[PDB]
Parts: C-alpha cells; structure tokens; sequence
C-alpha cells in the first residue's frame, strides 16, 4: 500500500526479470537455418547497424621510421589490457599508445630476433605479484 | 549543460597551469582529453561539424587551444640528438590541427600564425 515499498517491489521484480533473460545460445534457436538480417551493403542496415567506424589512426611515422629496416621478420599486434599496439621488426620491439601515438616505448634489451610477444598476468605469489601485467618476449635464444 | 561548460573551462585552465612551467608532455595529454581538437586522423572535419555547435563560451577559447598544441608539439618535438623514437606521432597531431585551423580561420580571431610556430 505504501508507495515507497510498492515502488521498491516493482523495481525488484523488474530486476529479476532482467536477470532471468534467456540464454544467448541454444541449438533449438537455429536448428532450422539461421534468422539473418544480412546486408552486403556499409550502413545497409540503417537503424540497426551493430557497429560503426568511429575513427582510423595511422601508425605514426615516427614509429614506422624505426621499422624501416627489417631483413628477417615483422609482426604486430594490439595488447588488449594496455590499449597499446606493438610492432616487432627483427630484434626490436615498439609499444605505442593507442590514444596518443606520439608516446611510444622501445625495447633495447633484446639482442636477438623476437619470435613472439605476449601479455600475461602475474602469478599469485611471486615477488612481482603486484604488477598489473607481464610482458613475455621470446627470441630464438631466450625468453624474457 | 551549464556545469559541463564549467568543467571544460576548468580543464582548460589546468592545462594552462601546466603549459609553461615545463611539463610539455602533460599538456598534450590533457588537451586531448578535452575532446575538442582532432588528435586522431583527418577527423579534423568532424571537428568542423562539431564547432559551430559549440557553446559561445568555448567557441571563443579554441584559438589558444590551438597554438598551445602547436608549441608543446614543437618544443617536445625538438629534433633530438643521436631505439624507438616515434616522432611521427606528435607530428600527425600538428597536421590534423593545422587542417582544423585551416578550416576555421574565418571563424577565428585571425591569427594563423600557428604557421610561425609550425615551422622552423
């Protein structure tokens, strides 16, 4: 009867309903065939388009310049947590700020070609458990 | 709305405090945060579309926002001595900014003497 309790009850009920919402994937959903709203054309789905392209950022030329000479191997990628991008040419590695681009970091530590790089979480209990992330870099000879 | 412009004015002011008194790098970061000036790509034009929309108070302030950018951008990007040096960024930023300034000079006081700072 009291409005205040009443309102609370309504929200709670609705909250419950929101939580109950059906599971995303079920075999039954598209057992016959998938419903698709599929246009070949960009912005073909006018109102509905799930994604839009907000912006394009080119690799900074300053970064590119230190990638100019690469005999052996190239590779690049984005680190999801960092919101930074990395470029590997031969031995050297660059990390550049997604948002900035001017800001870039360079590894001079590695002597040899860099086979692979990866971002990983630290162990539960080591001296560096505190650090947010670890950067693993593998070259032919060593893993740093 | 009223509060929003208020915060923007404060942000711009903190940018001032740190602009000069060194802290070149910090100034760019803050200016970009303002989301007024195109740091990204040629999105400079979107910055045109969103310009006229701007409230009267900000519309007036932009002149200094530009040129502050081309300054820090200049000084920070003093050609260095003798490795990863991405000069390219903080360079593209000037470019986008200039296109921006190029598009609205008429709707600005009339000092595209960004050019003087721009070159050397």
């Amino acid at each position: 009867q009291e409005a205040l309790e009443n309102a609370g009850r309504l929200i709670d009920r609705q909250l419950q309903e929101d939580r109950m919402y059906p599971d995303l994937s079920e075999l039954l959903m598209v057992s016959s065939g998938m419903d698709m709203d599929y246009p070949l054309q960009l912005l073909s789905v006018p109102n509905l388009p799930e994604i839009s392209s907000i912006r394009r950022v080119p690799l900074p030329p300053e970064l590119v310049e230190q990638f100019g000479h690469m005999q052996c191997n190239c590779m690049m990628g984005v680190f999801p947590p960092i919101s930074r991008a990395w470029l590997t040419i031969d031995s050297d590695i660059f990390m550049w700020n997604y948002e900035d681009g001017g800001d870039l970091a360079y590894f001079d530590g590695l002597s040899e070609t860099i086979l692979a790089v990866g971002l990983v979480k630290p162990k539960a209990g080591i001296f560096q458990p505190h650090v947010r992330h670890l950067l693993v870099l593998a070259t032919p000879v060593d893993i740093v | 709305f009223v509060d929003s412009t208020f915060y923007l004015l404060l942000d711009l002011i903190t940018f001032f405090d740190e602009y000069h008194s060194g802290h070149i790098d910090r100034a760019f970061d803050i200016i970009e945060r303002l989301k007024l000036v195109p740091l990204n790509q040629e999105s400079v034009e979107e910055r045109v579309a969103a310009f006229r929309n701007f409230s009267d108070e900000i519309r007036h302030n932009l002149s200094e926002v530009l040129l502050a950018t081309m300054n820090i951008l200049f000084t920070q990007f003093k050609r260095l001595k003798g490795i990863e040096d991405r000069d390219s960024q903080l360079r593209s930023q000037a470019r986008t900014l200039i296109t921006f300034a190029g598009m609205i000079p008429y709707r600005t006081s009339g000092d595209t003497n960004a050019r003087l700072v721009q070159m050397e």
